[PDB]
């Protein structure tokens, strides 16, 4: 196959791996969270797999992305830029983050290549997010805000 | 940036317009990309309008999302995502049939837009 | 795709903007490019509005139809020129010469664009 | 060109909406790029708006002029700004701090552009 | 530096050294004026030479540019095209002129290629059809028009 | 050095750190097995750093990935696809895979520019393969598939 | 329009604007000639400016420039090389024919290109030769040849 | 913006957040020290997000990393080489080492292309040096050297 | 012959042409200072012209000019930028100084094409920078500094 | 440079050919492109001449310049533009119309070109 | 590699120059990218000296690294840094102002770099 | 910068080796290229030389100016020319005939360059 | 051409730094690259020096030649490898261990070189 | 293989091929000398042949020939340029000169495209030097010097 | 120096050494003709050495050629082509004319590049031609032609 889907495949690939990984230090409700996102992910490579082929994520789970994040933003009203990982817990979900990011980058190879995978790309953003909210979440609770 | 949100006059929607307006904002807000007082927002009830040639009472909800160019596809396909949600679920009901609800995202070209604050405070 | 109906207040019409709507919606449909529930066209008069500088009485009438991307300039400009027969057409007259009729033909970013159908019937 | 206006029902101005876009028509006849009778304008005011999410009382002024593709980018600019400068002396005050003018500048496509004059004189 | 730059900067340069000369051919009146536009093409060039970082000239500059040409518009209205320096006076300003719309054509290169001078290129612009504009009144008051 | 030659060995580097990592999750058996896969990643390394000069890893190495392939495939009988790291010790192995096949395309690029890494880019691939059956193995025991 | 057009329009514009200026300096004979040749500059903008559509200057225009040239070299008869403005009126020949001869490698340009402006261009090519002698004649009248 | 730049961003941000990870597995002494480490990471973010417009890390930061690797280097005297992770608490340095790797590797693109972080390039060289060592050094007090 | 010679012997046949215009608007003493540039040029032209065939200026020459600017230096001690042409025989100089820079730009072009004229570009920068000196001299004379 | 001049032996000139061939060497030298004793020119009369095909009394006068390749295309230009004015004052009259007068400047390749003096002096 | 160490006699140093030789070879070898007996560097006093125009007590310290090509511009940089900070450290004062401290890093062509070992032990 | 003098033993100068370094650093001041402090020189004297192989007395004054890059190549041939003069101009005699005096300036890598103040004032 | 010969101060040579010079020299006017006169060479001891971060008794000789740029690999590789034929034969012996000999060859720009010769003679 | 290295050795094997020839009409001890360079050939040869990985000649070898031209050196002092082949003899040799220039041109081929042969370019450059030298002794002998 | 001109330079000089072989195996009469030709070669590579500075032969030489041509044509009336070489002596000549051929190919390209040695590449063609006359002329005494 094409060598930007491939790779595109392959990032997504790892990126709930990581995830996979993240939601055995989260609570039981982003466990479930982490694990929706997992299917979801699933999905965008069969699409991007198939070079469009096989239809991917709905408007839906983008939607539902954004009720995660405005919720999570009135539990997060932070001003100062803050280092990664406060916890342990956290730090695995700024991995995640970034992991997210970097799928994205090469999600975006794709679409501006093959024309295809703008809903997945729009998704991913979205999810690194709300990876981020998810975060800063469980360091408030905890109270290990660390700042620059 | 500037939305303009265009609804049927037999269009019936779970709040007002105003109340939309300030979803629509909440949600421009949430994606980080424009400062809050830089969101301009706008809402028109279309008292003349025609769907189609067939016989059949219907409506239809449309927006368009202006921003200055810069912000890769990603951003505009999820800005899009983010008001067409918001749109979605205002809607209670019109005409005979399903609802039509679309989001365009156009760009404003950046270098010859002009921008002034006046009567300053 | 969007159709926008502009008139201008003194401008007078052959037929009802109602009517003429539904003879814009069935020269797109006569171009077999769209289904026919997906042209939503609309109109609007225009109540403030000044043509150049000199002091003469004038009204002009403009379109502007807005599609997704994709098509080739033969069938944006065919479009363009069958919207603009069908308002030529229309206008019985307006001001104290001649009537300035204009279509635009603009294409939506399709990657971007989003587009759900609530209360489902 | 086309050149369309929009100001919030709360922004008060120095001069009538016609009056305003009589300064508008000779500003950008004034560039020497239009024929006079060319230059169609018009003015809407926006009764359904909100700027931001904020609780704070705001006004906002915003044009957009239409032109055929082909001018260089320092004209377009240009034409902006001349629009800017003549919207922003217009504005008295509106809402409880500053009102933000802004003009955007975009480009028809010239090729399925569709003109034509009827009801000659 | 880049190439585009160094030449935008040297016929800015260039441009306000003759409005430098021609400065000493007009009234007082005129004078301030073209005073106040070399200041604006320092500003200018300060702004193109720092390829961006330092901010040029403002939005009321160019406003300024157009109440005059409004003035004098009032003050020229004729139909013909006419042959440049009906007057010595006026020549001075025909070639300043051109001169102007040659930084333009410099600019406008940076602006396509580095994405800055849009402002500026607007400036020059009006620069130049002001320019024109009171070349014109200058042969209109001694009645010098030479007509093609 | 070449930069399609740094990227690979980097990756590869990435790889035996993400292993080791791993192989502290794991039970004495698979412990044995991946320290084994990081003195071949080590050969590999090598073949790949000094372009070709140095000799890389033997016919046998590739068969010896087979032998545990065609072991472990004996006790993975599952029809649909599952989401990665059903515990957090296979998760580690889902991760360790991933990034084998991130390596495995940057070996290519080698193999396509430069016509060495052939052999490596085979046993990569297995590599993944088998990574792929002992972190369904491990589920499979503790009994914790989640399916899509 | 295209850069080209635009820039030796430009030029153009500029050489009957130094032109404009110089006439002043010179006598009520060579003022006629220099006016005659803004006529004709004017002409020779009509044609490149409307990329060939608009038709330019006539065949008797560079016949014009030949009589005048022939006629001047009469009166010139130099054998060193001479330093350009050897009076400050013949100065302002001498930039004029510098400017022409700017305007023709502009010119130049465009008939490589578009195939339009040979005419002109042999214009240009002439009436720089026609300035050298014009320049020469009233420094021969004053007596300020002024040699290398 | 540019693609360098935003990948370069990425990988440094994703460096970041695996160091956030590590340092929940080392003692007080190098969580301090990969803290620090965290906040200089930013401090290039900036510069290199900025494109250059932002001042990055000081030579200092540079010279902080040398008096650690100095410091280290004295308590780590191998000879053979060795396997990645001898522990769990090294393997997490051991890969935030490849990851910072992988930082330089994007970084160098953009020092290359666009002329900037080349101190940041510089920092992130001697950053997976000191990460080496760090790695060794609690390998060292465990005895788990496990070499090739 | 090549267009970027062709350019540059047409820039400096521009420049002398300037110079030789400014002369007249000078003291006694200026005006032997600038003929003497106009040699020079002169023999720049003929390096240029043949494509380096016949020899371009001495090394004196530029060792000429660094004499002058040395001298003019002492009188010179302003700290603020100033406007051009504060009076109308200055102008002269900033026109000339302007033309000498673009002048400078055409040669650099040759220099690095065809690898000549390294020592004329050097010339026409110091030229430049004597120009400026002579121009605020004149103004500080006659005390018309104008300030930005 | 060769240049060769044909005329149609019914062709009336206000000189003589000799005195057309001075008249032509002046023109050329006056370019300041070629040495003076490198001019070579000739005249030729047509005696054996037919232009068209139509049976009206015509006489026509062309010439043609060959010069060694390297002059830019102005250059050509102006050499063909100078004979043409030389050739067209020289013709007093021919056949019972209009007489056509052409120049044609060609170029001869000047890396194979072979050139030598002999009897010196 | 070669270094060369250059020092104005007015610069007063913590260390002797042999011991801050040893101190910058030691940082050479920590980047462990050359063999040790490979690191060759040399101290030299400069006694004539002149730092700007102006009439002030002035020292300053320079180094040069020459190394053969090969290395990136990381490694280049940081091996400038490195030796940047040994002799920050090492200078304890100077004239009577401000010591700058510079180090250039240079590299030496491979392909005609010739190299021999002569009295072989 | 740095700018490294040597001259041979045999050399006269017009000036003490202070004043040629003074007049050397007023003349790479006066390209207004470089900040005054920045400017650090040093001279030179060769005790062991050999020019060619022919027995005659001779003397050679060479220098090496070390610039960061990124000025124009008129900017460096302009200060070696600089250079060259006062070094010329200095020269008394030496050898037994004449004095080759040679001026070279050479580019140091700015990316990889490192310069600290330390002991500031 | 311009040739630096560095040796350390405890480093014996089979023959005075003089007689080293002029066999140098010979080797390099043995080339037939450079006018005798040219080339310009010097030899100097370092008195402070470090080799490596070892106890051990250690001495090298370094050689640089500085010429034009223009010559092609096969010169500059030749030159480089005939300075170190005659660099090595010359040493005797140093340190405890074999003493390092090792010849750089560097281009100078040409362009920007400056060159003179004063007290002609 | 690589073009620029089969012609590379072809040349090569053709040049010893020649000198094989001429040394059958040599004395006794320049026999022993081009047998000498035979054998360098045959090494050179093998190290283009495997691209580098086969160490060429030694330092040493160079340095041979550079005592033999010192040597040869103080036997020819000829000013005047000589037709090549005086005698049958040297005839064979200025061959040889030809034809190891033509083998230098194709191995500079080699190193300016793969790095490799900067060593044995140097060594045919001195010895087509050499073998000048050689020709011109044999022909001073029988004294048949043909000068131009 | 550029490779086109280096290398026709290096064939010429291979040209001429194997001509200056072939005429000791010649008579009186040819060794003369053959070392004309060595003088002409000698002048051309000059020319072209000096790429196009120095003068090269004159047309006389090329004339001279033809002299010898339509000369010895009279003596050469073969139909059916020729083995090379039916004599020793003539063999000689076949090999001149070869190479003669080839350095025709490489003036070939510096003519083609730089626009010189027109005159050159003529007399190399008409050389070739000259030698194959003086070939078959040898053997044609003998009577050894050897058909195909």
């Amino acid at each position: 196959k094409d060598s930007p889907i491939i790779e595109a495949n392959g990032t997504l690939d790892e990126l709930t791996s990581f995830i996979g990984e993240a939601k055995h230090y989260v609570d039981e409700e982003m466990k479930g969270i982490l694990e929706e996102i997992q299917n979801d992910i699933y999905k965008i490579m069969g699409e991007i797999g198939s070079k469009g082929k096989i239809e991917g994520i709905s408007e839906e789970r983008i939607a539902w992305l954004l009720k995660l994040i405005l919720r999570y933003m009135e539990m997060v009203n932070l001003k100062s830029f803050v280092l990664p990982g406060g916890t342990l817990e956290s730090a695995k979900l700024d991995v995640c983050r970034t992991i997210a990011r970097r799928a994205l980058r090469k999600v975006l190879t794709v679409t501006r290549e093959f024309g295809i995978g703008a809903e997945a790309a729009a998704y991913l953003l979205a999810l690194s997010d709300l990876l981020f909210l998810l975060a800063r979440v469980i360091e408030i609770e905890k109270n290990k805000l660390k700042e620059v | 940036p500037h939305l303009v949100i265009e609804a049927t006059a037999n269009l019936r929607l779970e709040t007002s317009p105003g109340e939309l307006l300030e979803q629509a904002n909440k949600a421009l807000f949430a994606s980080g990309q424009f400062g809050e007082a830089d969101i301009k927002s706008r809402f028109v009830t279309l008292e003349a309008y025609r769907q189609g040639t067939a016989a059949v009472e219907r409506a239809y909800l449309h927006a368009c999302l202006s921003i200055l160019d810069g912000r890769d596809i990603a951003t505009r396909t999820l800005l899009g995502a983010s008001l067409c949600a918001v749109l979605a679920e205002a809607v209670a009901g019109g005409g005979e049939e399903g609802v039509q609800v679309s989001v365009e995202v156009r760009e404003m070209e950046r270098l010859s837009y002009a921008k002034r604050v006046v009567a300053r405070q």
